[PDB]
DNA sequence: TGCATCGGCGCTCGAACAGGGACG
DNA sequence: CGTCCCTGTTCGAGCGCCGA
């Protein structure tokens, strides 16, 4: 039957009003079609006949699965959706197999006619008003009208949600110890009961459904495992994602390689390390989507190493509160991290893996941090509490990181893990003006209107140096005046701007970037063995600046 | 102008309680952070903490005890007290009540003491002192120094006043601290006095107990034989 | 139902809408106590549980309190409230008491569940609406809203500010010396008592209030150190303006002479005469950095004297209520911070250090979120106002912790930054 | 339960001296340690708080110094107040605890205990009672050591002993002894030996009597 | 002869925005 | 001072993967 919850009020969006939407011609096959089909809807109770005081309607037509030859009514309601009210979506994030707890018994269940079986609100009603037109251009269509909770309506999803939880709701409240994990209409249900006493409350639990509308057909899994739920197959000691199979195709269009990347990265859950960096850089740059793109053998590593894993069977385990959350994270190719979180040794929980890159200059401190962030906000999520960090850097470097850097940090409790590619800051800059190394005064400039300037030092030792410059800018330029210095210079020196944006970038110890000019610097920095820039306020005369202003403001200014 | 009394019963029956009043003038038990703490100290013995009684009621007891322990207190006349049910020999000690302050983030001590009381527990009866005489015997005094004694022994309770001819001499007179021997007290003075003096001039020994409103005198003639 | 009472009516700024801003990630924890206290606050009818006819949002979170070891419902109204500023600051904003700042001891009471006790308008309930995560999102999010004033939201102050006003009259009367001032969920009251004397009219207060329905937390006084309860009283005086100071050196490189010519000249956008030509004459030639240039007696004669123009606030500096309050945070390190509070570029209102709680565990990040409230404390008792604050972190490493360490009813507005150690325009040695 | 410990519990001085008392903890009490002081009547003071800082109205003298698991009081020069006992408590936990207190005495050069033993009392014999007093007196150091002896064989049963504190103006200390015995089991020997040994001769101080 | 809707995640790209400077 | 110009940040779009 329907169910008797009281119905969620749905209104259309403010100023305005219903869809009304001309219904294209059907072949008398596709209308008698309809017709039966929306007759026993009608009979069901899902749909209604309306009055001809009703103007609105959203187009329907049939189409056939091929494999049953059945037909199936589609409705499409995309103006409704654009016109219907916003809704404040409930579901928040999917659950994961890993946070899931052992359980003596355990059920699965799934509702029949979900939205079919929920209500629609009285007043929104008229809204989903459509017509299955008659055989000919004879009689007006028949009219109709959705009871229940349209397929593809906006507010479906949010709404059965909402009213399976107020069901639940007392069900629960008589039985806080069984698990019920509400996922849209399907229900996993634990407990750690006999396998009696607990099929005489899954029982129980199915008649409280009844009672309320929602059929829970014999599509249930009872002491069944592997129980097939959100995906994965569930064991009673270890789960399993469902096999995942990527397309291994001959040619590569961008298209392509999106349905791959995607799939591996769902497969970094459990599939130990994925890089994807790699043939994931194939959809950089500008290119539409049916567009074959020529798949770099820098990519084929990947797809290789990939495949390779994804051909090795593995599984993850259950959580188990006592013993607390290991993760532990791995350096991988260039921007990649991989991690595992486990809380017993070699038994994973999961695996995932952390590649974005924020900024254009950065350096694998920062990305660790910020791989270490990820982890913990996804843990809070799966099993609300923080995990215990096992990281390749050693508490030294750390200490160096956080003690100097301005921007305020913190890593909750973690150890060194000795396992290479270790991360360490690669060089640093000097506290003090070192003696025994020049002082080149660097500087640059650039006209906007010209897209071209010159970029130069000045050392004490009354040196001289300016390259001209075609398509930078103040900044590049500036930038670039350090650069010279840095290689003009012996294992020992000191530099002096007037630019913080160089400054800035310089200080932050990156040791990767976007530009090359900068990749450039940090070679020139690991490399020396005592660089020390100072900073000076451009535009006031301070020693050895004027000198390299007036030198590279020539022709820009006085 | 902070000052603490104890007051109590001095002597008291085996498995019986007791109960220790501290008088205090000077602060308050109401404001935040005071406290009185009482301290007891066995006769000979250091210091032991016994409990504490804050100014919002939050009291502390030494585990040891807190059995038969309970403090409490009386804001409105500055006193506070200290239960002690069911007491044994081994709660016979001297009981200070000291006021307790929480100054600061990390200062909290003891501020200022008071001279304790005197808790006995014992079932003795109060008798008074047997006196007894201690002269030399073979061997006959020389021109030199001669030491006579006194021997104050069995009575209860404490103290026993002892003084050699009414307080003519004080030099050189020792009189030793009390024992316990089956429930009783027994004690000694001895005095040291030229030979030249004892015994051609009288040398007695003044021994008073209070408890049993009794003073005693006791001649040291030499030992005839 | 709680008040007879008629509601008064709030209308979000014209042209806005109200918030929907998303739930974030909760610890079990924290869901646990929200759910708890949400439960029982549905049983009384102070919130009511909704679905998603509801679009809007705000998000909530839970402390627990050191303060009084309860745990403490937070709903982060600051987008609502930003969305409501006509309301409860030009219409009915409650006036600032100069005195507060002057007085030598002030405690904080929170009074929030006054507000549990007055019908909150009827339409503008659909803004307050909030949702509880769950963990491993075992269920869809709980939602709910509010029917009496929510705590955290600037329209409650205001309008219960009559109802308060009122509770007071007696207390306020026999006590013309006290101070009270009510910043949201707050009630800031200071007195020239002794500690303890002091310490005793709070409690006073306290009871004054409960004789009229008001509860307020049990603060805990442990008897074993560290006896943190000794801070619970704020003494607005051991707060004083960090200036900024030149150096002093034996002898001073070219290096030192550069630097003190920078900062010298930050400065001089702060400060009127600090003049510079003199001292950097010192460096009129490309020189190496190591040479101990000697200081010009022309030039000395200015060191020495623009460090006399540096000894005195911020000459002109006025403060205007009609405008914000903004705060700037620097790391100074070895657990040291220092912060500037104004309204306009360079016209500081306050500069000071937060030095630094022993229980900082050599963590930035939980001691930045203390500076924070600290500053913040400041903040409402000297002008009554929060400041925005220009916060040096990253955005994402303080949104996965500062909850972890907040410990107040309110929420500053913040943004972040990344500015690097320019010129310590702020510091010392 | 955080057990206190002050290892050295007896220590002898002089005016004019600096001197330094242990105080160890079971256990980092994190300068949560105070010093009182007990003058030789009984009156207990206050004398540093917090590890090392002065309580008001104490001389400038004193000096707490210390912090984890080790603690020491120091008292700069000594006046002859300062020679008393020294008890630490410690305030980190309930319940609070007290060291086992430092006695601070006065050096004196040594002096042998001068002996003297007593019959028993013509009266306490009359009653049907026998105790034999034996004084040791003004000596030094404290540490003596007594040894009855009936008829030549020692005797340990009826010995109740009292030793006295220094005395305050001659530095020294003294020491009573009582052998009791039954008016018979006194009646049945003739030998009666009290020996002193103490660490100046070493040969036992004797005296004995023959009833 | 549409295969919708809602949610979470990944990847990229490209608005929109917020300082520091530079020209006028 | 009013523009403009140059970055670096953030966040949503548009695809894909997965769930019902
Ligand atoms: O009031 C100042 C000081 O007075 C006393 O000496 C207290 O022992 C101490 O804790 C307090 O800080
Ligand atoms: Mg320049």
């Amino acid at each position: 039957p329907i169910s008797p919850i009281e119905t969620v009020p749905v209104k259309l969006k403010p100023g305005m009003d219903g869809p009304k939407v001309k219904q294209w011609p059907l072949t008398e096959e596709k209308i008698k079609a309809l017709v039966e089909i929306c007759t026993e809807m009608e009979k069901e109770g899902k749909i209604s006949k309306i009055g001809p005081e009703n103007p609105y309607n959203t187009p329907v037509f049939a189409i056939k699965k091929k494999d049953s030859t059945k037909w199936r009514k589609l409705v499409d309601f995309r103006e409704l959706n654009k016109r219907t009210q916003d809704f404040w979506e409930v579901q928040l994030g999917i659950p994961h197999p890993a946070g899931l707890k052992k359980k003596k018994s355990v059920t699965v269940l799934d509702v029949g006619d979900a939205y079919f079986s929920v209500p629609l609100d009285e007043d929104f009603r008229k809204y989903t008003a459509f017509t299955i037109p008659s055989i000919n251009n004879e009689t007006p269509g028949i009219r109709y009208q959705y009871n229940v909770l349209p397929q593809g309506w906006k507010g479906s999803p949010a709404i059965f949600q909402s009213s399976m939880t107020k069901i639940l709701e007392p069900f629960k409240k008589q039985n806080p110890d069984i698990v019920i994990y509400q996922y849209m209409d399907d229900l996993y249900v634990g407990s750690d009961l006999e396998i009696g006493q607990h099929r005489t409350k899954i029982e129980e639990l199915r008649q409280h459904l009844l009672r309320w509308g929602l059929t829970t057909p014999d599509k249930k899994h009872q002491k069944e495992p592997p129980f097939l739920w959100m995906g994965y197959e569930l064991h009673p000691d270890k789960w399993t994602v469902q096999p995942i199979v990527l397309p291994e195709k001959d040619s590569w269009t961008v298209n392509d390689i999106c349905k791959l990347v995607g799939k591996l990265n769902w497969a970094s859950q459990i599939y130990p390390g994925i890089k994807v960096r790699q043939l994931s850089k194939l959809l950089r740059g500008t290119k539409a989507l049916t567009e074959v793109i020529p798949l770099t053998e820098e990519a084929e590593l990947e797809l290789a190493e990939n495949r390779e894993i994804l051909k090795e069977p593995v599984h993850g385990v259950y959580y188990d509160p006592s013993k607390d959350l290991i993760a532990e994270i791995q350096k991988q190719g260039q921007g990649q991290w991989t991690y595992q979180i486990y809380q017993e040794p070699f038994k994973n929980l999961k695996t995932g893996k952390y590649a974005r890159m924020r900024g254009a200059h950065t350096n694998d401190v920062k990305q660790l941090t910020e791989a270490v962030q990820k982890i913990t906000t996804e843990s809070i999520v799966i099993w609300g509490k923080t995990p215990k960090f096992k990281l390749p850097i050693q508490k030294e470097t750390w200490e160096t990181w956080w003690t100097e850097y301005w921007q305020a940090t913190w890593i909750p409790e973690w150890e060194f893990v000795n396992t290479p590619p270790l991360v360490k800051l690669w060089y640093q800059l000097e506290k003090e003006p070192i003696v025994g190394a020049e002082t080149f005064y660097v500087d640059g400039a650039a006209n906007r209107e010209t897209k071209l300037g010159k970029a130069g030092y000045v050392t004490n030792k009354g040196r001289q140096k300016v390259v001209p410059l075609t398509n930078t800018t103040n900044q590049k330029t500036e930038l670039q005046a350090i650069y010279l210095a840095l290689q003009d210079s012996g294992l020992e020196v000191n530099i002096v701007t007037d630019s913080q944006y160089a400054l800035g970038i310089i200080q932050a110890q990156p040791d990767k970037s976007e530009s090359e000019l900068v990749n450039q610097i940090i070679e020139q920095l690991i490399k020396k063995e005592k660089v020390y820039l100072a900073w000076v306020p451009a535009h006031k005369g301070i020693g050895g600046n004027e000198q390299v202003d007036k030198l590279v403001s020539a022709g820009i200014r006085k | 102008q902070i000052t603490l009394k104890e007051s109590g019963p001095g002597i008291v029956q085996p498995s019986q309680p007791f109960r220790l009043t501290c008088t205090f003038s000077g602060f308050s038990l109401s404001t935040s952070g005071i406290g009185v703490t009482w301290i007891r100290q066995p006769s000979g013995k250091g210091l032991e903490w016994l409990a504490t009684i804050w100014w919002d009621d939050d009291n502390r007891y030494n585990p040891s005890l807190k059995s038969r322990l309970t403090v409490s207190k009386d804001t409105s006349n500055n006193q506070a007290f200290l239960n002690m049910m069911t007491v044994e020999t081994a709660d016979t000690a001297i009981y200070y009540c000291a006021q307790s302050a929480i100054t600061s983030v990390t200062d909290s001590a003891m501020d200022h003491w008071g001279q304790g009381t005197s808790v006995t527990v014992s079932s003795a009866k109060t008798t008074p002192p047997s006196v007894y005489p201690l002269a030399p015997g073979s061997a006959a005094q020389t021109n030199s120094m001669v030491t006579l004694g006194c021997l104050v022994k069995g009575y209860f309770p404490e103290p026993v006043t002892v003084t050699w001819n009414s307080g003519s001499l004080s030099s050189g007179v020792h009189t030793f601290p009390a024992v316990l021997q089956s429930d009783l007290y027994t004690l000694s003075s001895s005095v040291t006095v030229p030979s030249s003096t004892w015994p051609s001039e009288t040398v007695t020994c003044n021994v008073a107990h209070p408890a049993s409103s009794t003073k005693v005198d006791k001649k040291i003639v030499p030992a005839d034989c | 139902p709680i008040s007879p009472i008629e509601t008064v009516p709030v209308k979000l700024k014209p042209g806005m809408d109200g918030p929907k801003v998303k739930q974030w990630p909760l610890t079990e924890e924290k869901i646990k106590a929200l759910v708890e206290i949400c439960t029982e606050m549905e049983k009384e009818g102070k919130i009511s549980k909704i679905g998603p006819e509801n679009p809007y949002n705000t998000p909530v979170f839970a402390i627990k309190k050191k303060d009084s070891t309860k745990w403490r419902k937070l709903v982060d109204f600051r987008e609502l409230n930003k969305r409501t500023q006509d309301f409860w600051e030009v219409q009915l904003g409650i006036p600032h008491p100069a005195g507060l700042k002057k007085k030598k001891s002030v405690t904080v009471l929170d009074v929030g569940d006054a507000y549990f006790s007055v019908p909150l308008d009827e339409d503008f309930r659909k803004y307050t609406a909030f949702t509880i995560p769950s963990i491993n999102n075992e269920t869809p999010g709980i939602r709910y809203q509010y029917n009496v004033l929510p705590q955290g939201w600037k329209g409650s102050p205001a309008i219960f500010q009559s109802s308060m006003t009122k509770i007071l009259e007696p207390f306020k009367k026999q006590n013309p010396d006290i101070v009270i001032y009510q910043y949201m969920d707050d009630l800031y009251v200071g007195s020239d008592l002794e500690i303890g004397q002091h310490r005793t009219k709070i409690e006073e207060l306290r009871q004054h209030l409960l004789r009229w329905g008001l509860t307020t937390p049990d603060k805990k006084h442990q008897k074993e150190p560290p006896f943190l309860w000794m801070g619970y009283e704020l003494h607005p005086d051991k707060w004083t303006v960090q200036p900024i100071v030149l150096p002093e050196k034996d002898s001073w490189t070219v290096n030192d002479i550069q630097k003190l010519v920078g900062k010298l000249n930050w400065a001089s956008q702060i400060y009127p005469g600090i003049k510079v030509r003199q001292l950097s004459k010192l460096l009129r030639g490309t020189k190496a950095l190591t040479e101990v240039i000697p200081l010009t007696e022309e030039a000395e004669l200015e060191l020495a004297e623009n460090r006399e123009i540096l000894k005195e606030p911020v000459h002109g500096v006025y403060y205007d209520p009609s405008k914000d309050l903004i705060a700037e945070i620097q790391k100074q390190g070895q657990g040291q911070w220092t912060y500037q509070i104004y309204q306009e570029p360079f016209k500081n209102l306050k500069t000071g250090k937060y030095a630094r709680m022993r229980g900082a565990h050599t963590n930035d990040v939980k001691q930045l979120t203390e500076a924070v409230q600290k500053i913040t404390t400041e903040s409402i008792v000297i002008w009554g106002k929060t400041p925005k604050f220009k916060l040096p972190i990253q955005k994402e490493t303080w949104e996965t912790w500062w909850t972890e360490y907040w410990q107040a009813t309110w929420i500053p507005e913040w943004e972040f930054v990344n500015t690097p150690p320019l010129v310590k325009l702020w510091y010392q040695l | 339960d955080i057990q206190m410990t002050q290892t050295t519990s007896s220590l002898s001085a002089s005016l004019g001296d600096r001197v330094t008392i242990s105080c160890s903890a079971s256990q980092d009490i994190s300068s949560y340690l105070n010093w009182y002081q007990q003058k030789p009547e009984g009156t207990v003071k206050l004398l540093i708080y917090y590890t090392s800082s002065l309580h008001s109205g104490v001389p400038s003298r004193f000096s707490g110094s210390g912090s984890g698991t080790d603690y020491s009081l120091t008292i700069s020069n000594l006046e002859p107040e300062d020679i008393a006992t020294y008890y630490c408590q410690q305030y980190s936990k309930f319940p609070w605890t007290f060291g086992g207190g430092t006695k601070l005495e006065i050096k004196r050069a040594d002096a042998a205990p001068t002996v003297s033993i007593f019959p028993p009392s013509s009266e306490q014999l009359t009653s049907g009672g026998a105790s034999v007093v034996c004084f040791l007196n003004n000596f030094y150091p404290k540490d003596i050591n007594v040894k009855w002896k009936i008829d030549g064989s020692e005797r340990q049963n009826g010995v109740l002993n009292s030793w006295t504190d220094q005395d305050s103006k001659d530095s020294t200390y003294s020491m009573s002894s009582t052998l009791t015995l039954t008016k018979d089991e006194y009646e049945r020997h003739n030998s009666y030996t009290c020996e002193a040994t103490h660490k100046t001769s070493t040969s036992p101080i004797v005296k004995s009597f023959n009833r």
